[PDB]
RNA sequence: GUUUAUUAAAAACACAGCACUGUGCAAACACGAAAGUGGACGUAUACGGUGUGACGCCUGCCCGGUGCCGGAAGGUUAAU
């Protein structure tokens, strides 16, 4: 769990780590790995389009199955990996028939849970559904926007989309931002909260460690000269500007929702 | 062992399915150990609030021993059975006989 | 390119004269779409990229007419 | 623009009148799902005898042979007998091409585009109606009642 | 820790943390007269921007001005 580190030292003086023994201490299973190598922020024109982007740890990508295509075969749970990919802890789920497969682990989950999906199987949480069998009121995750696109919303650590209600076709969530929706009931879903949700709780104490996440430093804009800020220049700390992003465009406050044809499944804004 | 009074509420419309269910109601209990103590089909009628919009409920009283647990997976079939409209189970000292 | 297949609509250049009458270099770009055909002489949907002038030629003179006069110019349909 | 017209029509035209409309409606509809002849000053020479004369009754005898393909299933129902839920809400949702294979077992031979299902996807396990659209003007009397299995 | 290679190594910059704000995923933003890429094979505990810079006690009053956000009944109001 969440454990606070003796201050030995200041970069250990600050650090509030999370510990977890349920995470299995080896190598990843092989076939469902692949390469990933790390951009910098740099796309096909070598330019950086994205700042704060580059360095840290190599790190292979685990391929996560989305989709639950697979139906009305049972499942066991494995074990449960630790990706470096995204907030969650993994699992390796293996099926009745032979096949091993990573999967997003839930909240409630241990290894040898049973998990089944289908339209068929249950309630449990675990279990991939439509939006056609999973009641009012539930909360699920890994909620597809298009049905059999893989599942979009709710993937981080600990988030969930309570589903308020259906109107015919379509079914109303709430999600983790405030925002309501309509969204195609035949999409897949499944149950319960995602796992690892002390996620937010690590502060990480150095430099270093947001370093070696993946992450460079961040350069004020006052720092920075007129030519390459808006915010330059002046003797010694004048701001006097409304405060805008590097390219024009006014930051804090302004909003840029500009893509007005998929209006139609929002009944409400976030507030 | 405990004895519950399990009484439940169907639709109006659906009186030609709740009897097959008290029958699977039946492989809830004596499959496992359960014994069924009391039927009483108190039927269609009138309710003093229309619970999602609607009079006239059906009724059903089964009184039951059984071991806990499987009225544990009962409620989890009764909040997840969208037949089954308002459903207590209620801790008795014995299994009774008469309405 | 930004071409009109049937008519030949090339992107033209031209002037922007504001209000004190500074020029400015701008670019004129025709009304390009693409668009499915049905023709019953092939008895099946073809894919052209054309303008709406061309999409009026096309309306006017028949479609196998035209097709004949793009494999004229050697062209794709 | 105007047009030469081919069958009856939907609503603007009547086997053999012209009416200039949108030219939108023409291409999108009218000319490629073959119904329609933008008339083009050599049409009316195809139209004014070689075509209004023979290809109109011929017309609608096909017509009466669309009639003839509604009369195919003599029994004007259907009892779809697909794996079910327990106790109504249905194991999946019963398909158009599930019925239209259904439906192509014993009696009509009839287009999956030309099946309607008014009722939607049929989500409950009861009575419902489905109808064929056999023509623009008549239609099926198809009876479904699907059962739990 | 980094910085004016070749007169300035610092109180400057960064930093972990804090707050505001945008972003429902064909995401915002960026490089691209475009395709497409980066964001990201990530999906709001995530991402981009802006400020302040661990930790302790904390952050008061003013929305007249400029900016932003919501409203639009009414005046003004372009092409056609």
């Amino acid at each position: 769990a969440v454990v606070k580190c003796k201050p030995t030292s200041p970069g250990r003086r600050h650090v509030v780590k999370v510990v977890n023994p349920e995470l299995h201490k080896g190598k990843p299973f092989a076939p469902l790995l692949e390469k990933n190598s790390k951009s910098g922020g740099r796309n096909n024109n070598g330019r950086i389009t994205t700042r704060h982007i580059g360095g840290g740890h190599k790190q292979a990508y685990r391929i996560v199955d989305f989709k639950r295509n697979k139906d009305g075969i049972p499942a066991v749970v494995e074990r449960l990996e630790y990706d470096p990919n995204r907030s969650a802890n993994i699992a390796l789920v293996l099926y009745k028939d032979g096949e091993r497969r990573y999967i997003l682990a839930p909240k409630g989950l241990k290894a040898g849970d049973q998990i089944q999906s289908g339209v068929d199987a249950a309630i449990k949480p675990g279990n991939t559904l439509p939006m056609r069998n999973i009641p009012v009121g539930s909360t699920v995750h890994n909620v597809e926007m298009k049905p059999g696109k893989g599942g979009q919303l709710a993937r981080s650590a600990g988030t969930y989309v309570q589903i308020v209600a259906r109107d015919g076709a379509y079914v109303t969530l709430r999600l983790r931002s405030g925002e309501m929706r309509k969204v195609e009931a035949d999409c897949r879903a499944t149950l319960g909260e995602v796992g690892n949700a002390e996620h937010m709780l690590r502060v990480l104490g150095k430099a270093g460690a947001a370093r070696w996440r993946g992450v460079r430093p961040t350069v004020r804009g006052t720092a920075m000269n007129p030519v390459d800020h808006p915010h330059g220049g002046g003797e010694g700390r004048n701001f006097g500007k409304h405060p805008v992003t590097p390219w024009g465009v006014q930051t804090k406050g302004k909003k840029t929702r500009s893509n007005k044809r998929t209006d139609k499944f929002i009944v409400r804004r976030r507030s | 062992m405990r004895h519950y009074e399990i009484v439940f509420m169907v639709h109006p419309d659906q009186s030609e399915q709740v009897p097959g269910m008290i029958e699977r109601y039946t492989a809830a209990i004596t499959g496992a150990e359960g014994k069924i103590h009391r039927l009483e089909d108190w039927g269609r009628r009138q309710l003093a609030y229309p619970i999602n919009k609607l009079h006239k409920a059906h009724y059903v009283l089964m009184n039951v021993e059984a071991p806990q647990e499987v009225i544990d997976e009962l409620e989890t079939t009764f909040r997840f059975n969208d037949a089954v409209i308002r459903s207590m189970v209620m801790r008795t000292k014995h299994a009774v006989t008469e309405a | 390119s930004r071409v009109c297949q049937v008519t030949g609509k090339r992107p033209v250049t031209g002037n922007n004269r504001s209000h004190a009458l500074n020029a400015t270099k701008r670019r004129f770009l025709p009304n390009l779409h693409s668009h499915r055909f049905w023709v019953e002489s092939e008895k099946r949907f073809v894919t052209l990229r054309v303008s709406a002038k061309g999409m009026r030629v096309i309306d006017k003179k028949g479609i196998d007419t035209v097709l004949a006069e793009l494999r004229a110019r050697g062209e794709k349909y | 623009m105007q047009v030469i017209l081919l069958d009856k029509v939907a609503n603007l035209g009547s086997l053999g009148d012209q009416v200039n409309v949108k030219a939108g409606y023409a291409r999108n509809f009218l000319v490629p799902q073959g119904k329609a002849v933008p008339a083009t000053k050599k049409n009316i020479e195809f139209f004014e005898a070689r075509r209004a004369e023979l290809e109109a009754k011929l017309a609608e005898v096909l017509a009466a042979a669309n009639a003839r393909a509604e009369k195919i299933n003599a029994l004007e129902t259907v009892t779809i007998a697909s794996k079910a839920g327990d106790e109504g809400k249905l194991f999946g949702s019963i398909g158009t091409r599930d019925i239209a294979d259904a439906v192509t077992a014993a009696g009509v031979e009839v287009a999956k585009s030309e099946v309607r299902l008014p009722n939607g996807v049929l989500r409950t396990t009861g009575e419902h109606e489905v109808s064929f659209q056999v023509h623009s003007e008549v239609f099926a009397k198809v009876i479904v009642n699907v059962v739990a299995e």
